[PDB]
């Protein structure tokens, strides 16, 4: 239906990104 | 690899919910040809007293 | 007069508020485990006990 | 192969809520199918109640 | 008094009597609670 969301973020906090926005939503995306 | 195959699942969930609307729709569509069975109940049953009582 | 009558208050409201976080926390614990966990039918539920100084 | 987890996650969950919001879809098609032929046919009768 | 409590999904509800092997940790109850009415993703997260 929906679900669809655009960026850009810079590289020095790309690792710490993924690893914290795994945890806030309790799983359930998919962010490469 | 795995965004291609994450999107033909949702396209293939938006054809199930218009199923629904597709049967929505049908049950509605039939409910308002049903309906005239009510309009051969009343008409057989005023005959039989708009006879007798004629 | 107000003792005997507050004191038979106190012993069913409270364990009624106990069984109510009780519950609370088993639907606390029947959410993040379809999240954390996968959601074919259902997760395996599960719990455990307490224990002292060997945490 | 734990992204592939996440994946077959989303998988159970659009299709979960695919099977819910059709459902919910014919459970309007139940109760509104018979309120609209409850409400015609109480109307169809009072067109011919006046004419009998 | 204190209290743990966790859920460690995946057979899988026997390796919950594995941590009752562990004798000095805890005695690893089952404390089964029923199925309840599921259907819902944004309001899954919602409510918590």
């Amino acid at each position: 239906r929906l679900g669809f969301v655009a960026g850009v973020i810079n590289r020095e906090r790309i690792p710490t990104f993924e690893r914290m926005l795994w945890r806030v939503c309790r799983g359930n995306v998919f962010l490469r | 690899q795995g965004i291609q195959q994450l999107l033909q699942a949702e396209k293939r969930a938006a054809e199930k919910v218009a199923d629904a609307r597709k049967r929505k729709a049908r049950r509605l569509k039939q409910a308002k040809e049903e309906a005239q069975m009510e309009v051969d109940q009343y008409r057989r049953e005023r005959e039989q007293e708009f006879q007798s009582k004629q | 007069k107000q003792f005997g009558p507050l004191v038979r208050w106190l012993k069913v409201n409270f364990s009624e508020a106990f069984i109510a976080w009780i519950h609370v926390k088993a639907l606390r614990v029947f959410v993040e485990s379809v999240l954390r966990y996968g959601l074919p039918v259902n997760f395996q539920a599960m719990l455990l006990q307490p224990n002292k100084k060997t945490m | 192969a734990d992204v592939q987890k996440q994946i077959k996650h989303m998988m159970a969950f659009i299709e979960q809520e695919a099977n819910e919001k059709a459902e919910e879809i014919d459970a309007k098609a139940e109760e509104e199918f018979n309120i609209e032929k409850g409400r015609l046919v109480q109307t169809q009768r009072l067109k011919i109640m006046e004419y009998y | 008094t204190e209290f743990w409590l966790i859920s460690a999904p995946g057979t899988w509800e026997k390796l919950h009597a594995a941590t009752t092997k562990n004798n000095n940790l805890a005695v690893s109850s089952k404390f089964n609670i029923p199925d309840l009415k599921v259907g819902t993703l944004d309001v899954l997260v919602g409510l918590s």
